[PDB]
Order: structure tokens, then C-alpha cells, then sequence
């Protein structure tokens, strides 16, 4: 029959996180077969970057604390997992770290790069004092999903690293009117990321994945 | 001479959990997010009994 | 397919000399090199023996036909 | 739980969405179903060929 | 664990069963025979209706 | 899976795995860094002493300390010693009873204790471990007065 | 204190599949449990 | 990187009016993603013909019983929703039952035009007991998927979707790499207007044109 190709881009940007899109007025139907289903691939597979190898110069093994901080070691990598990091023309870089004295390590400590940006200034990862300072290496890559440490000289510390930059999407159907039809409907998304990918990128590159599992069908 | 060992075991289907009410039970399947039931606002749950 | 352990046991309906019965055959469909007169569908010798017996193709008298012949 | 799903289907309503209509065949019943314009347990007569 | 094992494996269990036993066997029904697929994990998969 | 990328109910276990040297009536055991018929990739995570180091990831079938007893009349079968010529590997005559972990359990070398006898002989990673010790007690003083 | 966070009275909402995307045709009990971990993991389980 | 390519396994011919596909190679969670977009637009965007009207002569309600025909109007108006249509020239045309039989009434005794086709060419829509006529009016028209006769003179349910019954169940693909990789298995039942595999490769280009301008 008749079908009214949705061409276009709405994107509401209220902050770097919880950006809601609208597409454009789809067809009589189209509302659920076409959200839910952007919706399951935006949670599955969304190219990101995380750290999945840090080595510190002090440290044996993830286990045993270092003097001078307060956060143990285990701690210290759990808070690398929080970082939103953005490679721009590279696949694996490797960032350092090295501070001293009394003050509060957090993500705007790490050297800057020109391929490298750091959403996220305010993340704290450790806490110094006046006995001691830490000094470490970080390594990050491209990734897909979740990948463990078993799936993937003696200080090196692999981290599971989980290459999604979504956290949560929603998704709802009004109604549209341009005019030409009189049943016709509005897809609106709620995407929310970390602030790493862009979110009207992020549709263009869902609808390459879905397009491609169809042109081989 | 001893020596020690850290292992740290993830969870895994098969492994038993329960609460505090003398409600046991051993996981089953991990389901990826996307297949798990969520309220309007998107929000998935974490455990189905 | 073809997988039906209820008919080749409805014709006997002894379910103990179809063991017995299906034991002779599955050796020589095993050891011997003889062809089974079914069609090998990927399956085990085990299981192609029991499709014989449901199909009415071996018989008690036809197993020790067909043995006798290579002794 | 496999009793639970077979109760719940087979469990006649008075008044629900899609009452009342006929249906030529199992297969209409389900193509019904499938759009959400009938509801799971709901009075209707389908022809059936048994 | 060399990759070609795994298909040699998949072929030894096709048609050949393997027997289950609870530890309070207190009747016949306590031993039944399966036939076996490969799963990922650690525990063996039941069916729900026996 | 949400409850396993942000590690939930992730849990440590230490477990403990202790060799002992005693003394057999044809020699004594002594922990030593030589194993008869293995390779370098068996003896690269040991150290001088004959010890794993701490914080070395160990695999299923490691070695984690080296241990070898003497043995007298093996009675080697002539078949055996044919084929010991084609390599060309030489007869020793030690057991190999080394200290490995079992099968299906890995994990991270994090802390190795060393107990000898009043007046034996030490090792080199006795002494290694002792400095350690004598140096967390004296930073401890200073940060007293 | 269900009311004070906007929250329904009844402790029940209704959820959507995951899956198939459909709203399921009856409210659901929702809420957060404290789940606890036992010592009876699979690893000293399985045998062969 | 970037996922797999599915290629087909076996499509299943058991019956001309029913197939059952199977996609093997697959991604873990791709198994529900396209089998339930490919399942939601065979039954509901899928354009068709059927019958949306019945006028028969004599006739007040769905109730009332008529002479001359050993069956009731609702057993006239389920067969008549069984009917197979497919016009072609234009989009809403009225068709005229005329026929005074006595042993059978097939559906292909109904007067076709230049531009309508039935398919169905041995449907019994009634038998002729007595000796009395049966003149009824038929109307087709076009439509999207399955309109009940609730919304929008005897109004009749309209299934324009072709498939009949559309289900898929996905199940674990064992593979040497990775064994969480399912398949999807779709099968299908069309009416007969077209072939049960290529109402699989209508519906799957109607999903492409709209995400199209997007694509890159």
C-alpha cells in the first residue's frame, strides 16, 4: 500500500544525560513495532570505552593496600568503572595518573590527551594524604559489552570492563497530525546515556545494525 | 612453607540465594537487561520469584 | 526423525525381547559390516537398529538368517 | 505454574473486550488475539472442526 | 580443551542416554534416562514436568 | 545481568595451601628450584628460593613451590630408557613431588609464610620475608615518638 | 509512606514485557528485598 | 566491532500455503528483536483484500433465519470471511451472488470482473436444501491488517493481512565460538493470495523503508 517514511531528527537535549528524541510521525502501528525494537538494540550494543587494565608502580596484586591512601586498592579500580571516557581517533590509548600530598584524586587529575576526553570531572577516585602518593597507568579499549577478565610483570590489573554507554531507555506513543492523514503517530524516546556518545548519533547507528540483519534476510 | 590463594567467584547460575523470610532458592538464568520487565519509566527489575 | 520406540514395542508388547532383539542387530549394524536395509539418517546403531522393528523390515527369524550367512 | 497459565486462560469472563463475535476458524481466534482487539477470555463463537 | 574435541563430543552424546538418580530413591520412578545436550554453566538442567 | 557487570554478589575466598619437608630415610627434602623433565614455562613464576612470588596469577596445574625427593632402585624398564634417548633428556635420580595447585582453581598468590626448624638452614626467601617484618615494626616505632 | 514518595498505595504497578513489549494485563508487586548469598556455591558441586 | 551476517537455513515447503524458516547464525538478544517486528507487521500492516460487507436479500439482522438454504446467516457469513479476493485495477468494487441451485453453492459462481480475482475457486459458502434462491451482494475493499466489525447492511469482520497464523520460537544454536547464540524459527500460513516465503521478504522491506533515511 501507502507508507509515510519517517525522515527526520528531533533531539531535546535537556542535560548530558536523559536526552529525549522524536523521530518523526510514523504509520498506523508503527509506534510499538518500531520502538520496542530500538529500544533492544540501544540496551544490547552500543560501542563504548572503558578502562580494562590499570598498573600501579607500587602494587603487587589488587589485594594489598598501599600506605599513604585511604581507599584499598579494590576500591581504587572499582571507581575506574564510573569513568565516561570518549576516544576520538584512536581504538586503545594508555592514560597516567600521578599525584601527590593531601589532596582528593578525582578524574581531572589524569593527563590530558588530544584523542582522550574525560566527561566526568567531579568522579572522586581515591583520597591522598600527607604519608604517601599513588601513581598509576591506565589503559583503555573499544569495546561492544560486557567482557570479564577469564573472557579476555606481576603488576598488571585486569578489570572487567562494560562497553555500554546507555543505562536507561524508554519509550512512549502519542499522536501526530501533518495534515495529509488522520491515524498517524509520534515515537518519542528517553534516552539516557553516561554523556560519552552522542544521542542522535546513537539512533543513526541503531538503524544500521537493524537494517543490516535484514538485508541478509 | 604455605602459601594463599584469593579467589574471587562471581555469581553464577547454580549458586543458592535467599532472604531473610526462609525464602531459598538456586538461580537459574541471568537474562540480559533488555529482557527483563520494566515499569513506564524504563526501569528494569533485578530479581523475578 | 523416524525415532518410535512404541511401535516397534506394540508388534511384540514384550518390551524385554525387543532389547534382546534389538541387542543381536545393533552388532552387526556395529561389527560385521553389515547394512541395515533403513536408511542411515545420522544416527547411532543403537537407535537405527530400533527403526528394523518398528518398520517390520527384521524379525527374529530374518537376524539369524542374515548372521548364518557370514558364519 | 503450568497449571496456573492453563486456569487463567480457560477462565470465562461476563463482560471483556470483544464479545459476542464469531470467528470461522482457530486461526481467526488467534489472528484476533495476537492484534489486542479481543480479549483472552471473552464470549464468542468460533466454528470449529474437530 | 583444543576446538576439534568439541565437535567430537557433540557426537558421542547424540544418541546415547544418561541415567539421573535423586539421593531418596523410594520408588522406580527415582532413576529415569535422558538424553544429554550441552549447556554452559554448572548445573544440570531439569525438565519441569518430571 | 545488571546484578553481574556491577559485581553484586561478587565474594573473595583465601584458601590456604601448606608443603611440608620431612625427612625420608634415604635423604632429606629440601625445597630447591630443579625439576626433572619440565620446561621454562613451569619454572619462569618461581624465584631462586624455589617459591612463587606474591601476586603472580597461578592457572589450574602450577607449580607453586619446588620440591624433589631421592629415590633408589627405580628398576627402569628397558622400553622406557629407549625412548628417553630420543630426546636425549639425562636420568636424574629425585622424585618430583612439588606442591601444585588442583585442578579447577585458580586465583593470585597473596601472601607465603615460612617456618624452619630453631637453627636450620634458611633459604633465601626466609630472610626476604624477615626484612619485611623488621622494617613494618620499625616504621611503626618512628610514628610513635 | 507509600503516598509521601508519589507512589501507589496498593504497592502494585503495571509492567511491560521485555521481549515482546506488551503491558502485562494485570498489576505486578514491585518493590526492593534484601537477598542474601549462601555458602552453597556450584563450584564444590559439580563432580565427574 | 561490528555483529554476524544471518544466512538462511532451510526454509520448509510441508504445505504450499505454509513454510517454516530458520535463521541460525544469530546474536544473543536478536532472536526477539526480529521475530516479534517481523511477527507484528504480517498482522497488522500488511495490505490485502477481503469482504467487509454481505447484502443478502431478505435478510434483516445476523439472528433471523432464512428459507431456502439448509444453513443460518451466521454459518453464511463465516465462509464468506474465508474467501480469498485479490483485485488489482482498482480499489473498492461491489460484487452480485446470483445462483438458484440445489446440491451446492461454490464461491466461484460469483460473477468476477476484468479486474478481480478469487482464489478459492472450490469454497462452499452455502448449500441450497430447498428449492428457494439465495441473491446476496458482496463488497471488497482494501485495508491494513485484521479490522473487526466493531469499528468503522451486515458488517463482517475483514482479515486483509494474507498469513493466517504467524508464530516463532527461538532456541539456543550450538556453536564452537559461542554456544549463547540462538536461532529464530518463523513459520508462516498464508490464505493463498501469495507464496508464505515471499510474504517474508514483503514485510521485512516495509521494516527497511522507514529506518532508511537514517541508515548509513
Amino acid at each position: 500500500n501507502e507508507f509515510l517514511t519517517p525522515r527526520h531528527i528531533d533531539v531535546q537535549v535537556v542535560s548530558q544525560t536523559r536526552a529525549k528524541i522524536t523521530l518523526e510521525p510514523l504509520e498506523r502501528g508503527f509506534g510499538h513495532t518500531l520502538g520496542n525494537a530500538l529500544r533492544r538494540i540501544l540496551l544490547s550494543s552500543m560501542p563504548g570505552c572503558a578502562v580494562v587494565e590499570a598498573e600501579i608502580d607500587g602494587v603487587l596484586h589488587e589485594y594489598s593496600a598501599i600506605e599513604g591512601v585511604q581507599e584499598d586498592v579494590i576500591e581504587i579500580l572499582l571507581n575506574l568503572k564510573g569513568l565516561a571516557i570518549k576516544l576520538h581517533g584512536r581504538d586503545e590509548v594508555t592514560l597516567t595518573l600521578a599525584k601527590k600530598g593531601s589532596g582528593v584524586v578525582t578524574a581531572a587529575d589524569i593527563q590530558l590527551d588530544h584523542d582522550v576526553e574525560i566527561i566526568n570531572g567531579d568522579h572522586v577516585i581515591a583520597n591522598l594524604a600527607d604519608n604517601g602518593a599513588l601513581n598509576m597507568k591506565l589503559k583503555v579499549a573499544r569495546g561492544r559489552g560486557y567482557e570479564p577478565a577469564d573472557a579476555r610483570s606481576i603488576g598488571r590489573l585486569q578489570l572487567d570492563a562494560s562497553f555500554s554507554p546507555v543505562r536507561r531507555v524508554s519509550y512512549v506513543v502519542e499522536n501526530a497530525r501533518v495534515e495529509q492523514r488522520t491515524n498517524l503517530d509520534k515515537l518519542v524516546l528517553d534516552l539516557e546515556t553516561n554523556g560519552t556518545l552522542d544521542p542522535e548519533e546513537a539512533i543513526r547507528r541503531a538503524a544500521t545494525i537493524l537494517q543490516q540483519q535484514l538485508a541478509a534476510f | 612453607v604455605k602459601v594463599y590463594l584469593a579467589i574471587k567467584r562471581r555469581i553464577q547460575p547454580g549458586d543458592k540465594m535467599a532472604g531473610r523470610h526462609g525464602n531459598k532458592g538456586v538461580v537459574s538464568v541471568i537474562m540480559p537487561v533488555e529482557d527483563m520487565p520494566h515499569d513506564a519509566n524504563g526501569t528494569p527489575v533485578d530479581i523475578v520469584l | 526423525a523416524r525415532v518410535t520406540v512404541e511401535d516397534c514395542l506394540d508388534n511384540v508388547d514384550n518390551r524385554f525381547e525387543l532389547v534382546m532383539l534389538a541387542t543381536k542387530r545393533a552388532r552387526q549394524l556395529a561389527t560385521g559390516g553389515k547394512e541395515p536395509k533403513v536408511a542411515w539418517e545420522n544416527d547411532k546403531p543403537t537407535v537405527v537398529a530400533l527403526r528394523e522393528i518398528a518398520s517390520g523390515l527384521v524379525d527374529e527369524n530374518v537376524v539369524q538368517q542374515e548372521d548364518i550367512v557370514e558364519d | 505454574d503450568v497449571v496456573m497459565g492453563l486456569y487463567y486462560m480457560t477462565r470465562e469472563a461476563i463482560n471483556a473486550k470483544g464479545e459476542g463475535m464469531a470467528f470461522a476458524d482457530l486461526q481467526e481466534v488467534d489472528r484476533a488475539y495476537r492484534s489486542g482487539q479481543a480479549s483472552l477470555h471473552a464470549r464468542v463463537k468460533v466454528r470449529i472442526n474437530e | 580443551e583444543l576446538p576439534e574435541v568439541w565437535d567430537v563430543l557433540a557426537e558421542v552424546i547424540r544418541e546415547h542416554p544418561v541415567l539421573l538418580n535423586r539421593a531418596p530413591t523410594l520408588h522406580r520412578l527415582g532413576i529415569q534416562a535422558f538424553e544429554p545436550v550441552l549447556i554452559e554453566g554448572k548445573a544440570i538442567q531439569l525438565h519441569p514436568l518430571v | 545481568e545488571r546484578v553481574v557487570q556491577e559485581d553484586r554478589f561478587t565474594t573473595i575466598h583465601i584458601q590456604e595451601l601448606t608443603c611440608v619437608a620431612r625427612d625420608t630415610k634415604l635423604g632429606p627434602e629440601e625445597i630447591t628450584a630443579d625439576i626433572p623433565n619440565v620446561g621454562e614455562a613451569a619454572l619462569n613464576k618461581l624465584d631462586e628460593a624455589g617459591i612463587v612470588y606474591v601476586g603472580a596469577e597461578v592457572q589450574a596445574g602450577d607449580i607453586l613451590v619446588g620440591k624433589v625427593t631421592p629415590k633408589g632402585e627405580t628398576q627402569l624398564t628397558p622400553e622406557e630408557k629407549l625412548l628417553r634417548a630420543i630426546f636425549g633428556e639425562k636420568a636424574s635420580d629425585v622424585k618430583d613431588t612439588s606442591l601444585r595447585v588442583p585442578t579447577g582453581t585458580k586465583g593470585t598468590v597473596i601472601d607465603v609464610q615460612v617456618f624452619t626448624r630453631d637453627g636450620v638452614e634458611r633459604d633465601s626467601r626466609a630472610l626476604s620475608i624477615e626484612k619485611m617484618q623488621l622494617d613494618q615494626i620499625r616504621k611503626d616505632l618512628n610514628e610513635e615518638f | 509512606m507509600l503516598k509521601l514518595a508519589d507512589l501507589p498505595e496498593s504497592g502494585q504497578m503495571r509492567l511491560f514485557d521485555g521481549r515482546t513489549g506488551n503491558q502485562f494485563e494485570r498489576p505486578t508487586t514491585v518493590g526492593y528485598m534484601y537477598m542474601l548469598k549462601l555458602n552453597h556455591l556450584v563450584d564444590d558441586k559439580m563432580h565427574a
